[PDB]
């Protein structure tokens, strides 16, 4: 019996970073939800509408599963109804959201002596930003009244900022790995649920 | 767009690369304090050096929003910080004669040295050596040889480059928009803006001389009994109605008067408590101590110490594999990074170096959340003031029969506590006269009312008159003696222990009518009061980013600094003494002179 591949999801070798998140799509397999209680320290496990307990007997047409990765003091504001650089210019969720959300550290994976500068976050953009939207553009922000003609400078800033991690920072700090998993039912038939 | 929008959107991107840039050069700094080698002190140059860099490129992008523009009250906070100018406000030569001329006066006092007479295969340098002459011989004519060398070989190598130094730094105010360099020193507790909380850079010089017209009669009653046991000492050198000369007070300067105890003890038969015996009979590390500590901290509400506190710290000596600088400090890396660096040893000094320490950190602990230039004491006294009230409540015998290192039949008699009270004195009060004395001296030098040509009889007609001291010997106008002292050779302000020692008698004092406690103020414990907690934790999570007044009415109940707490610690001292100088003469004369 196909099994939804939920491994290849949480164990992945490699995330991404906030402004570019990765979206899959799960579709035509049976959910079991039992092997998503490994990895045991879970820094937050949060669910909204769905039990997740009853979540086993609930059929629905589409699964989609969220990554990205953040740090310790953001994943409160992976909520719906929040406001902050996170929730406003990077990743939104809408007030009516059904599904669950999963935070766990990941400092031994995502931290190096020295700084990892692979991972970057949006810190200016014009306006707020809709549920379920991306953002991947490097424009210049203009902060002024004057153009700002491509070129970085006073009153025009580039918009992405990295992180640098590193192994002795504090909990705040330190590397969180986020999925988010929403359940959709159209007027399809229903094709995802469990055993 | 508005200039207050363009100025937060700038103070966003400062903000996050200024974090970066100070965790790499604190890193570097604690890696090279740990170590010694010259691959870490090429790493910490260069962080250094980035660091100096990236602050000096921003501070010149400030100067486009102007600072009225602003009403925020915190942008406008930020962005004086930074559109400070310093000292390139002046020609490339001068500020060249500057740092050369600081360079020079910091190289001679630090290397020293005096040679005794007719033998050049002896000398001796300051520390070691003279410090130990000043501070354990019972001679006169040996202390008085130290004296007058020190200030005879290093004293007149330095009032020529004093002298272009007061004439380089006050060029440097004057172009800053000050009046002179004092004025430039003063700024630090200066309150612009908000309604019933604003302080003037001249009501400081009035609050101090308001409070130290209080300090008189205590410090009148300490002189007269230290004088009258000092007679004893030295028979033949002492006048009863006249003033102490400066080469008998058990230091080089008279900072401090602590090494005269073992002659002005009140009751030399019953010793004091010391509890280093029950340490070692007991099996006491670091960590125990370390965990004490923790324990006392948590016990008023404050929070836990982070888990790379127990790991990220260096709490004993390496040992000879390693080599390490064994002075004891707080270091807040940033980003969640809190160290302890000391080589800790069972003592009881270390025992108590070991609440301040963590005091120091749990203060750092508060203001996490602050912005990057916010994160920092209200003023610059009321850092080691919250040190010194930890220590203070460590030392009590309740506090040490409630942890086992004093025997449960063990009582107080009211000797000691005379004893301790005296102890007390001879270090906090015997220190105020002359703190206030160096920086009246100092600031009329920098104001210009004490001409070049009468510095030193300005220093000695003072002397005389608020310490009481007298010199020994004659100087003349060849002698710099203040540039004897390390904060003026090396430019430091120094009225800081002023303002920290009268602010932390007044946090003990609030703190223990918090914790309903009944009876004399120096046997007091604030362990087991949450509601002591609580008010202290209120005023160490604001920072800078409200005025320091403000900041002292959420503790105190006041906005000003005050005496009286500090005369309530020392009321039964007071009573004994005024009682044991019944057959004395209290004060001193002006005109009595050892050289007459
Ligand atoms: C601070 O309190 C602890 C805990 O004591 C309890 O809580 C207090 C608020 C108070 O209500 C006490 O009556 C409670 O017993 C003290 O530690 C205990 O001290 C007693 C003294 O007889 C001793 O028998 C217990 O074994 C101790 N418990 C321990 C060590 O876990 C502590 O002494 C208090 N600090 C002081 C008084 O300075
Ligand atoms: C720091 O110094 C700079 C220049 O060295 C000051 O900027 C100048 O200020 C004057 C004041 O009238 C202006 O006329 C100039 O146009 C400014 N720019 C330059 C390039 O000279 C700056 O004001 C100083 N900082 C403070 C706080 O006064
Ligand atoms: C994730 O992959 C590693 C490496 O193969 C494996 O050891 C681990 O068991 C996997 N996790 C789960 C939950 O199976
Ligand atoms: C720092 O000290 C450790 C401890 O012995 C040592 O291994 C290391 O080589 C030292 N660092 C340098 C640069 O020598
Ligand atoms: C000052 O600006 C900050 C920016 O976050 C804001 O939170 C604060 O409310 C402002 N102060 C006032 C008095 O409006
Ligand atoms: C502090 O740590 C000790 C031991 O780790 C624990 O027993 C105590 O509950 C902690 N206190 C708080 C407030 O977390
Ligand atoms: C201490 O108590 C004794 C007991 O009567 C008393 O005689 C003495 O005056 C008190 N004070 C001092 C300083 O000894
Ligand atoms: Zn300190």
């Amino acid at each position: 019996t196909n099994l939804c591949p939920f491994d290849e999801v949480f164990n992945a070798t490699r995330f991404a970073s906030v402004y570019a998140w990765n979206r899959k799509r799960i579709s035509n397999c049976v959910a079991d939800y039992s092997v998503l209680y490994n990895f045991a320290p879970f820094f937050a496990f949060k669910c909204y509408g769905v039990s997740p307990t009853k979540l086993n007997d609930l059929c629905f047409t589409n699964v989609y599963a969220d990554s990205f990765v953040i740090r310790g003091n953001e994943v409160s504001q992976i909520a719906p109804g929040q406001t902050g650089n996170i929730a406003d210019y990077n990743y939104k969720l809408p007030d009516d959201f059904t599904g669950c959300v999963i935070a766990w550290n990941s400092n031994k994976l995502d931290s190096k002596v020295g700084g990892n500068y692979n991972y970057r976050y949006r810190l200016f953009r014009k306006s707020n930003l809709k549920p379920f939207e991306r953002d991947i553009s490097t424009e210049i922000y203009q902060a002024g009244n004057k153009p700002c003609n491509g070129v970085a400078g006073v009153n025009c800033y580039f918009p992405l900022q990295s992180y640098g991690f590193r192994p002795t920072y504090g909990v705040g700090h330190q590397p969180y790995r986020v999925v988010v998993l929403s359940f959709e039912l159209l007027h399809a038939p229903a094709t995802v649920c469990g055993p | 767009s508005t200039i207050e929008e363009q100025a937060k959107t700038f103070l966003d991107k400062f903000n996050h690369e200024a974090e970066d840039l100070f965790y790499q050069s604190s890193l570097a700094s604690w890696n090279y304090n740990t170590n010694i080698t010259e691959e870490n002190v090429q790493n910490m140059n260069n962080a250094g050096d980035k660091w100096s860099a990236f602050l000096k490129e921003q501070s010149t992008l400030a100067q486009m929003y102007p600072l009225q523009e602003i009403q925020n009250l915190t942008v406008k906070l930020q962005l004086q910080a930074l559109q400070q100018n310093g000292s390139s406000v002046l020609s490339e030569d001068k500020s060249k004669r500057l740092n050369t001329i600081l360079n020079t006066m910091s190289t001679i006092y630090s290397t020293g040295k005096v040679c005794n007479p007719d033998n050049p295969q002896e000398c001796l340098l300051l520390e070691p050596g003279l410090n130990e002459i000043m501070a354990n011989s019972l001679d006169y004519n040996e202390r008085l040889w130290a004296w007058e060398s020190w200030r005879s070989e290093v004293g007149k190598q330095l009032r020529p480059l004093y002298e272009e130094y007061v004439v380089l730094k006050n060029e440097m105010a004057r172009a800053n928009h000050y009046e002179d360099y004092g004025d430039y020193w003063r700024g630090d507790y200066e309150v612009n803006g908000v309604d019933g909380y604003d302080y003037s850079r001249g009501q400081l010089i009035e609050d101090v001389e308001h409070t130290f017209e209080e300090i008189k009669p205590l410090y009148e009653h300490l002189h007269a009994y230290v004088r009258a046991k000092l007679m004893n000492a030295y028979p033949s050198y002492i006048s009863p109605i006249g003033c102490l000369p400066a080469h008998l007070l058990g230091d080089m300067w008279g900072r401090f008067w602590t090494n005269l105890y073992s002659l002005t003890v009140p009751f030399g038969q019953k010793p004091n408590i010391d509890v280093t015996d029950a340490m070692v009979d007991q099996a006491w590390d670091a960590q125990r101590i370390f965990k004490e500590a923790e324990k006392f901290f948590v016990s008023v509400g404050l929070p836990n110490m982070t888990q790379g506190f127990w790991e990220n710290s260096m709490l004993t000596d390496p040992g000879n594999v390693q080599k390490a600088v064994c002075h004891p400090t707080a270091w807040d890396l940033g980003k969640g990074d809190f160290r302890i660096l000391m080589c800790t040893k069972v003592t009881m000094d270390d025992f108590l170096t070991a609440h301040h320490e963590m005091g120091h950190i749990q203060y750092d602990m508060a203001y996490a959340a602050q912005p990057f230039l916010l994160r920092n004491g209200a003023n610059e006294g009321f850092h080691e003031a919250v040190g010194e009230i930890m220590s203070l409540s460590a030392a009590t015998p309740k506090h040490l029969k409630s942890i086992g290192l004093l025997s449960p039949d063990f009582q107080e008699d009211n000797e000691t506590e005379i004893n301790f009270l005296l102890k007390q004195a001879l270090t906090i009060v015997g220190t105020l006269p002359f703190t206030y004395m160096l920086e009246k001296w100092r600031w009329m030098v920098f104001k210009g009312e004490i001409p070049k040509d009468q510095w030193m009889k300005k220093w000695w007609e003072m002397k005389r008159e608020i310490v009481g001291v007298v010199e020994p010997v004659p100087h003349d106008e060849t002698y710099c003696d203040p540039a004897s002292l390390f904060h003026v050779s090396n430019d430091y302000s120094f009225i800081r222990y002023y303002t920290r020692t009268l602010y932390q008698f007044q946090f003990q004092e609030a703190l223990c009518q918090a914790a309903k406690h009944e009876g004399p103020l120096h046997k007091c414990d604030i362990s087991n009061s949450t509601e002591a907690g609580q008010k202290l934790f209120n005023m160490l999570r604001l920072g800078k980013s409200e005025p320091w007044t403000l900041a002292l009415e959420n503790v105190v109940g006041a906005k000003n600094m005050n005496v009286r707490p500090l005369l309530n610690y020392f009321e039964p001292l007071f009573t004994w003494l005024k009682d044991q100088n019944k057959n004395s003469f209290v004060g001193w004369s002006t005109d009595w002179s050892p050289y007459a």
